[PDB]
């Protein structure tokens, strides 16, 4: 039903946006071993921006990850520093949500739903490039924390909501021609 | 043979490719 | 899609 489809799409968008914003702000991306505060190596929390010291005498103490501790490597370092790919995913998800909102009012345009689909799909692609960049730059034991998996779930949900939006637009234009 | 992250990103890529092929192939009303 | 759309003006 239109109703159920629209509700499910709207809920999906909020979930994806919230999950990606939580993930890009929280610091439990990589449970590894390192230094909590530099002027003894212990478990560390790590995130996109700051690393934190768990299990350490200075527990809870956190320091900004030192991005930039070979232009090809400079470019990866820059992209990982200013996490444009992850942050751009949040922006695209936000823009998509605005479009789905503007479907209710200012309706009958039929092209804003397609726009929402394009934004959600594009958000997924940005998210995945972000993951690849992160995983690659974090290679220069370990384990991925719950904020990493929050990011992944955002990708999946965003793709599903994208399919729903395109399908709904198709159904609209089919009803118009029926 | 392949690391865990390669497998994970293969699944992500599979979802992304499938979704994009669905979109580009069946969104234009000028082919329905 | 945009091109074919503008054409529909015809
Ligand atoms: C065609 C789609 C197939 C999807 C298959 C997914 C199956 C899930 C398997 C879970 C293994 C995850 C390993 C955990 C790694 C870790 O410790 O961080
Ligand atoms: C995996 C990512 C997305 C795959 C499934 C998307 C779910 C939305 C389905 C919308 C339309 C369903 C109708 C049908 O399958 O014929
Ligand atoms: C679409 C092609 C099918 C591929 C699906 C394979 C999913 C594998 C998921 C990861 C499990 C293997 C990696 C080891 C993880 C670990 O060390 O715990």
């Amino acid at each position: 039903d239109r109703g159920v489809q629209m509700l499910l799409t709207t809920v999906g968008a909020f979930a994806a946006f919230s999950l990606m914003t939580i993930a890009v702000g929280t610091d439990y991306w990589l449970y590894s071993r390192g230094v909590c505060k530099t002027k003894e190596e212990v478990m560390t929390h790590s995130g996109l921006w700051r690393t934190c010291c768990l299990e350490g005498n200075f527990k809870g103490l956190c320091k900004q990850i030192d991005h930039f501790p070979d232009t090809a490597e400079y470019f990866l370092r820059a992209v990982r520093a200013s996490s444009i790919f992850p942050i751009l995913s949040v922006i695209l998800l936000f823009m998509g949500g605005l479009c789905i909102a503007a479907s209710e009012f200012y309706k009958t345009r039929h092209n804003i739903i397609l726009s929402a689909g394009i934004f959600f799909v594009s958000a997924g692609l940005s998210n995945i490039i972000g993951i690849i960049v992160y995983i690659s730059a974090n290679a220069g034991s370990y384990s991925y924390g719950w904020s990493f998996y929050f990011g992944a779930l955002s990708f999946i949900i965003a793709e599903m909501v994208g399919v729903l939006a395109v399908h709904m637009f198709i159904d609209r234009h089919k009803q118009l021609r029926a | 043979p392949l690391a865990y992250e390669i497998w994970m990103c293969i699944v992500f890529a599979y979802i992304g490719v499938s979704v994009v092929l669905f979109l580009v192939s069946r969104f234009s009303p000028y082919e329905w | 899609f945009c091109y074919k759309s503008r054409a529909e003006a015809k």
